[PDB]
């Protein structure tokens, strides 16, 4: 499989629908190939060649979130020809500055730039996500932050105004000058209630969700349960609630960080690697630490309540009213797992499938079967360096056969599952993998693309149509 | 003497404005308007609709708080095409001020139910929406505001009195200034903001008597500069009229240090204007809004400098036949008209049957009052 290695740690990466993957690594963005061999085109943002982090980034504890100078990497107008695809590029550089840019060629101007669109602390947080609005139906961005952080020299102070002390969620025109946030385009936060990390943010129904955690960055400990927050889709701010998350099942202390978030769009349905304190070292580490938790969307939408709590309301205070109500994960789709990092869900042939990324470089695979109940991981690769998984695995957008597991300084193209290694049709169709099939022309399990298809034939044998259907079956 | 245009009923006084020569008169539920001494009169919803503004715009526009939903309709009734209202009047009924240059909308008035009290320029002809950071203007709101040139630019001055909580509860007035075509911040999240906003403190002191609540400004264009009218009440017996030189406020602004800031200024130092299409530098805002008080405080013109009753709240100026470049200053109370003559320094009082709003002079000096608008002034004697 390919593989392509940087001089610096990954610090985003996103995969275009028809131009290249990007991967950020230290000061510069790399478009590569999708056989991760070739780069393109390279961005040298800092100062022109040395890529190396003009600074220096202890990665902490491995739950806690790590730092790193790319903030925001989002690829956008790309469905279908005839507009042209765009890039958002943000960094910590020049105060959190974010710009746009043509999708593709690094070496063209960027369009329109802003400063303090995003946050300018290494380990300060940021998700954000383009969605449409308006009359016009035009291009908006939205960002969460953790802008504000304890800084020393007034030399460097990079944090926004006094004005702006409180902002947490911002909205952006990308077509407006300076990415211009207007009076009402923000969500303040809640005084004294700390920081608050965003993990993400996604487009569901009509809103945009960010999920989130308090998050006391001196101290490196979660001050509070994770949560989601939701807002309109609209070109000003209009919250319309909070909810607690609540994956502490199989551990008596629960779990309050959130590692990684994938929306399964087809499914309505949410997941997320919840995790507790590693000690600080890893010495609290237990069988039970890390858990994956599957979220209806629509509870989540239900339970939502405009309270103020971690953020200001218009007729109440802060904290001086009614809790977040909490929401449950589905049972027995829960996946306990001693160290997990990273999760990718979508829907294949009609099964729900999940990758997990471990600490330990393993990229696991779960196929959810009648009541989206979880069966045993399936490994389906090792990196062998051991190095920890990303906490962002990317799916191809060319080939739906391929993953993009990141770790560490890496980026490798996977395969989603293993079909060849089945050597019977029964043998093969028991796993209960939508990927693989058994290949009747072939005597061979494979993909439905390795496959020859024909109208008149029943070559490719899915798993809908069951192990027994095989042609020597008892 | 005094001409009395009664209106049918005795009605509520929410604003008053002059555009074409035309008295623009808001009640609950309605708009007079006042010019060639005929009264015209059009009906809008009747409930507890407050009619706090008439600019001009495009076209006149008046604006009333609904309930409380806050909606602009045309002279003549209307729909009014631009749905506008949201920063065009109040959801309460309140003081407010809104000024209209050219086409462009400056406001204090409320975007929001929830109070947030800012001084903002709309998006128009001169710009974008632009408003001011946080706490920078007080909860007492704007109390008078016009458009100046400084140079070649024009810049819109703003007055209003702060009130500081350190161990005392202190008012203190202010003379604020930005310029018109403002582009606006720097950054994202500050583009929406003034960047040449800058403040100084005003003083009108005769006695011993400090004056620090601001009633009502007026600005008059001369052959050498500005003039500012600036009457001031207290919570004691007296009020006062203090006048200052624009020349010099401005001198003072473009020259004058910065309370709190000890290191050197910019190049293009912090309230000066920009060329259209430049934009305040960063290092430039982040001074100018931590720092936006001058370490200064303006002293009055000499003439005229006046005191007496407290209870004032409107007055107007109109200059005293040409053979004098003097004036007769027109003020007003609750049921007594005041006349003040800057040559003599004599003022005369009139007491009359009906609630007093203002006093608005044109060609001759209007009174509005609950009962209707009184032209002309009644005979008054030596007060
Ligand atoms: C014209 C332009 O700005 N795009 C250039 C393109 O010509 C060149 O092929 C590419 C390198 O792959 O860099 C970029
Ligand atoms: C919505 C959901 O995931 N749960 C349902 C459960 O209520 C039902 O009893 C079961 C049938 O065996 O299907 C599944
Ligand atoms: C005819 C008459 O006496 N009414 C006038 C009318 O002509 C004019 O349109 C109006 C302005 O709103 O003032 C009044
Ligand atoms: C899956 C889901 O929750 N769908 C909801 C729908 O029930 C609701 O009518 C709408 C509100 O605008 O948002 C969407
Ligand atoms: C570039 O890389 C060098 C190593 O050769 C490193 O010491 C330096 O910090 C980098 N310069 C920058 C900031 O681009
Ligand atoms: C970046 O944007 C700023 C204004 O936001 C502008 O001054 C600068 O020229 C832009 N850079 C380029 C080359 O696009
Ligand atoms: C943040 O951490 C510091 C020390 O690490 C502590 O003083 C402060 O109380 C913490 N804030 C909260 C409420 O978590
Ligand atoms: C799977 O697809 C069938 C149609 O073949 C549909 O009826 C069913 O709802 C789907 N099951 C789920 C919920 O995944
Ligand atoms: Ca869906």
């Amino acid at each position: 499989e390919p593989v392509w290695r940087s001089e610096q740690a990954i610090g985003a990466i996103a995969a275009s629908q028809e131009d290249g993957v990007f991967v950020a690594s230290g000061s510069c963005l790399d478009q590569l190939d999708y056989s991760l061999e070739h780069s393109l085109s390279r961005l040298y943002r800092d100062q022109a060649g040395n890529c190396t982090e003009p600074v220096s980034l202890a990665p902490p504890a491995r739950p806690r979130p790590g730092s790193s100078f790319s903030k925001l990497l989002l690829p956008y107008r790309e469905g279908a020809a005839g507009l042209g695809g765009l890039l958002l590029t943000g960094w910590t550089f020049d105060r959190g500055a974010c710009e746009v840019r043509p999708l593709g060629n690094l070496s063209r101007n960027s369009l329109r730039n802003g400063t303090e669109v995003v946050s300018c602390h290494p380990q300060g947080s940021t998700a954000g996500v383009v969605y449409r609005a308006g009359r016009n139906n035009r291009w908006y961005l939205a960002v969460a932050a953790t802008y504000v952080l304890p800084e020393p020299e007034t030399a460097s102070r990079c944090n926004p105004a006094a004005s702006d002390h409180d902002t947490a969620i911002a909205l952006k025109d990308t077509e407006g000058r300076s990415l211009a946030t207007q009076e009402l385009g923000r969500l303040k936060l809640c005084e004294g209630a700390g920081s608050l990390h965003f993990v993400d943010a996604f487009l569901w129904n009509g809103s945009i969700y960010f999920p989130y955690y308090p998050y006391n960055y001196t101290s490196g400990a979660a001050t509070g349960w994770p949560s989601m927050a939701r807002i309109a889709q609209s070109t000003e701010v209009l919250f319309q609630g909070q909810a607690s998350l609540d994956c502490g099942h199989g551990h008596p202390d629960g779990r309050r960080l959130l590692l990684s978030s994938s929306l399964v769009e087809a499914l309505d349905v949410w997941a997320g690697v919840f995790s507790a304190a590693a000690g600080e070292g890893q010495e609290r580490r237990s069988p039970t630490t890390t858990a994956l938790c599957l979220f209806r969307m629509s509870e989540i939408q239900a339970r939502a309540k405009r309270v103020s709590w971690d953020f200001k309301t218009a007729e109440s205070h802060c904290k001086e009213g009614d809790q977040p109500e909490r929401v449950q994960p589905i049972a027995s789709s829960t996946l306990i797992h001693s160290d997990l990092t990273s999760v990718y869900g979508t829907v294949v042939m009609n099964r729900t499938v999940l990758f997990l990324g471990t600490g330990d470089g393993q990229l696991l695979k779960v196929i959810l079967g009648e009541n989206l109940t979880s069966n045993c991981p399936e490994v389906i690769y090792e990196i062998k360096e051991e190095t920890p998984v990303f906490y962002k695995l990317v799916p191809d957008p060319v080939k739906n056969i391929y993953i993009y597991l990141t770790a560490g300084k890496e980026v490798r193209r996977i395969r989603v599952a293993n079909c060849n290694k089945h050597k019977s049709c029964s043998e093969c169709l028991t796993a209960t993998d939508p990927h693989c099939g058994w290949c009747h022309s072939l005597q061979r399990c494979t993909f439905q693309g390795d496959c020859v298809h024909s109208e008149n034939l029943e070559n490719w044998l899915d798993i809908s149509s069951g192990a027994k259907k095989c042609p020597g079956a008892p | 003497s005094i001409e009395w245009h009664k209106f049918e009923t005795s009605e509520e006084i929410i604003s008053t404005y002059l555009i074409d020569d035309v008295l623009y008169t808001g009640v609950n539920g309605a708009v007079y308007t006042f010019s060639n001494n005929e009264l015209n009169k059009t009906g809008l919803t009747n409930n507890n609709n407050y009619i706090t503004t008439s600019i001009k715009v495009e076209d006149t526009l008046v604006c009333g708080t609904n309930n409380g939903n806050p909606k602009c309709w045309k002279i003549d009734g209307s729909e009014d095409p631009k749905y506008r209202g949201r920063g065009y009047a109040p959801y309460q009924n309140s003081k407010v001020t809104i000024i209209s240059h050219n086409e462009c909308v400056l406001s204090d008035i409320n975007i929001s139910k929830e109070g947030i009290k800012r001084w903002r320029r709309f998006d128009g002809p001169c710009g974008y929406d632009l408003y001011t950071a946080d706490n920078v203007i007080p909860k007492d709101g704007v109390r008078g505001a016009f458009v100046d040139k400084d140079g070649t630019y024009d810049k819109v001055y703003i007055l209003f009195t702060d009130t500081i909580d350190t161990k005392r509860i202190v008012k203190i007035p202010y003379i604020a200034q930005m310029c018109l075509n403002d582009e606006g911040g720097p950054s994202s999240l500050s583009s929406h903001r003034w960047s040449t906003f800058l403040k100084v403190e005003l003083e009108c002191d005769i006695d011993g008597r400090s004056y620090r609540q601001i009633i009502h400004s007026k600005a008059i264009k001369t052959d050498n500069d500005t003039i500012l009218y600036v009457f001031f009440d207290s919570p004691y017996s007296k009020s006062a009229l203090c006048t200052y030189s624009m020349n010099a406020i401005k001198h003072s602004f473009s020259t004058s240090k910065l309370g709190g800031y000890t290191k050197q200024l910019p190049s293009p130092a912090p309230g000066i204007c920009l060329p259209a299409g430049k934009v305040v530098p960063h290092t430039t805002f982040d001074i100018i809004e931590q720092y936006n008080e001058l370490d200064d405080i303006i002293k009055p013109l000499s003439q005229p400098i006046f005191e007496g009753p407290s209870g004032v709240k409107w007055f107007d100026i109109k200059e005293k036949e040409n053979e004098h470049r003097e004036y007769r200053i027109y003020f007003i109370k609750e049921n007594t008209i005041y006349s003040f003559d800057t040559k003599s320094k004599q003022t005369r009082s009139a007491q009359v049957d009906a609630r007093l709003f203002s006093v608005m002079v044109t060609s001759k000096p209007l009174f509005i009052a609950d009962i209707g608008i009184g032209v002309g002034i009644p005979r008054m004697k030596k007060i």
